[PDB]
């Protein structure tokens, strides 16, 4: 097992890895919450 | 006649509320105002004037 071809390797997950953090900005959460639809209606008085 | 009348009489209004929205300062209270309400059993159905 030569090295020149692995150290390329890392480069792939280096680059790949380097423009997936590239989805700046990420959100805290991970949505957790049973989908909420709702139904509004306004009868004044 | 009939149609007119019921509508009239078998009826669900809004009505405000005392001490409204925008009120008079030192107003204590704040209650909503029922006027007319919707019919419930068939001797009432009875009871309507024509």
């Amino acid at each position: 097992d030569r090295p020149i071809f692995a150290w390329v390797i890392a480069i792939i997950i280096m680059l790949a890895g380097g423009l997936a953090i590239l989805k700046l900005p990420v959100a805290q959460y991970p949505t957790i919450a049973p989908p909420a639809v709702t139904i509004s209606a306004s009868y004044p008085g | 006649d009939v149609i007119t009348a019921i509508k009239a009489q078998n009826a669900q209004v809004a009505a405000g509320q005392l001490g409204g929205t925008p009120p008079v300062k030192g107003q204590q209270l704040n209650a909503s105002i029922i006027a007319q309400t919707r019919l419930t059993s068939t001797e009432e159905f009875g009871k309507i004037l024509l």
